[PDB]
DNA sequence: ATCTTTTTTTTTTCACAATCCCGGTGCCGAGGCCGCTCAATTGGTCGTAGACAGCTCTAGCACCGCTTAAACGCACGTACGGATTCCGTACGTGCGTTTAAGCGGTGCTAGAGCTGTCTACGACCAATTGAGCGGCCTCGGCACCGGGATTGTGAAAAAAAAAAGAT
DNA sequence: ATCTTTTTTTTTTCACAATCCCGGTGCCGAGGCCGCTCAATTGGTCGTAGACAGCTCTAGCACCGCTTAAACGCACGTACGGAATCCGTACGTGCGTTTAAGCGGTGCTAGAGCTGTCTACGACCAATTGAGCGGCCTCGGCACCGGGATTGTGAAAAAAAAAAGAT
């Protein structure tokens, strides 16, 4: 295992974080677990949504994740909603919801 | 007057995305009142970014960071 | 010859718009309006295209969301129809003004 | 000519999706957003545990700043999973 | 015997507590309720004194604050008396309730 | 119990300092509610900076600290 | 001292240690700091002079987070600069709705 | 007993109060937050302009990216006259080197 | 249509609330001085960030002709918002009794916060090399379309069950 | 106490308008192969950040007992909210006509973006000095209060207008 990657097991790159973290002024000096820690925090979140666009995806009858899969995917997942409160995804559209009083009778 | 631009029944379709059954006929003046003021404050910034770039030309990164900043992040486009 | 009700119809439009991601706005029309604002900021300015969708994306998401909260508006008052008083109630209580 | 070079994500993005749908693909725009959301949180993380240091006098970012802007940044169950992914990850990495 | 008509008192105090700027909510139950919350969160802590009287002063704050946007909602329904419902709108608006 | 020491009159003198008028006799547990949902999402965020500090004592800047994490910035506590 | 030089109160020498300090950047300009002093100083200015005038309203010598408050929310720039700053002590503009008057 | 040192903008916040307004003081909680104040501000701007530098890929802040950070901080009016207090102060010094 | 009588709405005239405000009085924190010290300043060295000049070619702009979907404007009438009445009780007001906040008090110490030691950790560096990039190429996923399967409205009316008018 | 009429309810027949789901088909961007290159890896020096230990004493906290003002529980009745009804037109639906967005194709250069040179500027260190700190003190601004000045509120009574009834 000669990269840092392998070391903790991530598919992402811990020397790329661990660049990142020197190159944009958030401390003097950064600590040798911190890119670690970072890269699987990072490499978690990715996961976890990519699950449920995929799952998306499938409910579409789709092999490809598009942006409004992942759309569907946050605005569904109650946590992942509120992660990504003040964020919007192009591309996404919204979900379906048509208020009860509008409904004929 | 490219305000107008933005039609009746294109903010009707806004407006159904939305979840909205029935519009007064005083909504769509109103609405472009409103969306003026938003593109103002974010083109603004955006601008802002632009110049200080030293750049005659707007890049998305320029909407981007502008967009961030008014607490309305976008995803797509860089950034 | 045949004559659906009021209301029907924009009911069938909201569920065709709420399944679709497309912009709304008519792209060229947007793109004037986008450059006649910047040139009062700053004159001889050139955009990016994805640059103007940043900005279009941007703004019909933030149209969606507000007339959302515009029509919940409407409905508190017992209403069905938005009005221009729903639109400065949820502005109001966003914090815009 | 031979355009510079533009960093991403998205081969890390590809390999762990094969990890969890291994015939899913994904778009471009998809992949521009998993980009930026990937970007974002960085920003935020990394932002949280420069403070925390700021706020107690410290020098260095570690893995126990990250901790703490993770707890603070995620909501419940989305941060208490990735914090044990985290110290799982420093565990091995430091025996290694 | 003397009696004003319901509202006059009401309007009174208004005028009053919106002249003033002392906190509204008697200090000790509110710490106690402070030090009850924060033992699901961390058992035996202490609090500076400081500490307890900033969070007053953002609670009676944001309630207020609150509490203004709360009326709108029930003066938009042609209503003179908040609701619950009222209150929810006014947070589902704010981005608090989903 | 506790959060029944934020009694029905100091609650009346609150919505008075906002402007309300009349009040419905529901909003008092309704407000004792938000109140305690507000004091727990803060004082959540709090706690974790005082145990990041490695203390037992929640200061004022950690409150305040924890305020503007939360959009909610207080002036006059050390900030 | 610097302050002098630019032609002003607010410390220099202080924000200049700041600004490194603070992990703001690699380096930090010999403008930088005067600029920012100066615009520091103005905006404080801008609040004192408003506050100063809501003092002698409320028939006060000396100023209190009322007077600041007050000073604040009345100015329309100002209350949009701190649109999401709570003034302790400060209170609220006295504002009753018109429905809620007696007709 | 034996000291303990805290930094604050209070004898600045004076020296400028005297200006402004020769004959009217200010309380200790008044002051605490016009230290709040001042420190808020400081971080928003430092903060905007560090982000400039980052953007266009700068090592150094100027007193460029300080005028840059008070314009799209700061809002129309307010900005204009913290320019140009700025530009002022900053020509004064490098004139007086 | 007209005339006096009876019921409802409008407008002053009065008694008393609660609230200003004014001049006295004592109390503590605003503000001033004071002397030490630590952070700002001055003077000097070194290297590198970025202003500037010169070159490249990406992509942002203009323009024109054709197709056709979308915008426009007008007719028409249904159901929606608003105006009105109206009734019940959930509210606000103002008693009197119950309660624990508030205050000033003394006593005890957890733990905040500062100091001084020193070594495990991370910056900085050159040299080493394979992960990650652009460039290149292609073919399977999916946008698009027509057709027929499915849905959902709607009015209609046809039927069926209730209320009302009538012998 | 019965039969026939009219109106309300609540299904179901039935075109049929609009849409959903089906394979068929052709375009092109996802994704894989390559090989070149720059950012990551490797091993060595060196300095200081921060953990750990040891001491200092601040500020948090505990039990205590009066003195009120705030909370509470309750009686009472009015103004407010909501249900119920009624009328006019604003806004949805549909059609025929008009408008220009979208397309894709072509032609031109602004200016984005990258390179190389050289130096003015900022990091860095050592020495210096007075600006800003805490400690100490004192005294005038303002909180509190009592006893008039004055400013509204609500209630009958009086006045006017509007509905009501009678010659
Ligand atoms: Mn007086
Ligand atoms: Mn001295
Ligand atoms: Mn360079
Ligand atoms: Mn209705
Ligand atoms: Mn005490
Ligand atoms: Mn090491
Ligand atoms: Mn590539
Ligand atoms: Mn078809
Ligand atoms: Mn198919
Ligand atoms: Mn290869
Ligand atoms: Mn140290
Ligand atoms: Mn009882
Ligand atoms: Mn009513
Ligand atoms: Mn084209
Ligand atoms: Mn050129
Ligand atoms: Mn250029
Ligand atoms: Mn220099
Ligand atoms: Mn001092
Ligand atoms: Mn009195």
């Amino acid at each position: 295992a000669k990269t840092r990657s392998s070391r903790a097991g991530l598919q992402f790159p811990v020397g790329r974080v661990h660049r990142l973290l020197r190159k944009g002024n958030y401390s003097e000096r950064v600590g040798a677990g911190a890119p670690v820690y970072l890269a699987a925090v990072l490499e978690y979140l990715t996961a976890e949504i990519l699950e449920l666009a995929g799952n998306a995806a499938r409910d579409n009858k789709k092999t490809r994740i598009i942006p409004r899969h992942l759309q569907l995917a946050i605005r569904n997942d109650e946590e992942l909603n509120k992660l990504l409160g003040r964020v919007t995804i192009a591309q996404g559209g919204v979900l379906p919801n048509i208020q009860a009083v509008l409904l004929p009778k | 007057d490219n305000i107008q631009g933005i039609t009746k029944p294109a903010i009707r379709r806004l407006a159904r995305r939305g979840g909205v059954k029935r519009i007064s006929g005083l909504i769509y003046e109103e609405t472009r009142g409103v969306l003026k003021v938003f593109l103002e404050n974010v083109i603004r910034d955006a601008v802002t970014y632009t110049e200080h770039a030293k750049r005659k030309t707007v890049t998305a990164m320029d909407v981007v960071y502008a967009l961030k900043r008014q607490g309305r992040t976008l995803y797509g486009f860089g950034g | 010859p045949h004559r659906y009700r009021p209301g029907t119809v924009a009911l069938r439009e909201i569920r065709r718009y709420q399944k679709s991601t497309e912009l709304l706005i008519r792209k060229l029309p947007f793109q004037r309006l986008v450059r006649e604002i910047a040139q009062d900021f700053k004159t001889d300015l050139r955009f990016q295209s994805s640059a103007v969708m940043a900005l279009q994306e941007a703004c019909e998401a933030y149209l969606v969301g507000l007339f959302e909260d515009t029509n919940l508006c409407a409905i508190h008052a017992k209403r069905v129809t938005i009005m221009p008083k729903d639109i400065q109630l949820a502005r109001r209580i966003r914090g815009e003004r | 000519r031979k355009r510079s070079r533009k960093e991403s994500y998205s081969i890390y993005v590809y390999k762990v999706l094969k990890q969890v749908h291994p015939d899913t693909g994904i778009s471009s725009k998809a992949m521009g957003i998993m980009n930026s959301f990937v970007n974002d949180i960085f920003e935020r993380i990394a932002g949280e545990a420069s403070r925390l240091a700021h706020y107690n006098k410290r020098s260095t970012i570690t893995s126990r700043e990250i901790q703490t802007a993770v707890r603070l940044l995620l909501p419940g169950e989305l941060a208490k999973h990735a914090v044990s992914e985290g110290t799982k990850a420093v565990t091995k990495y430091t025996s290694a």
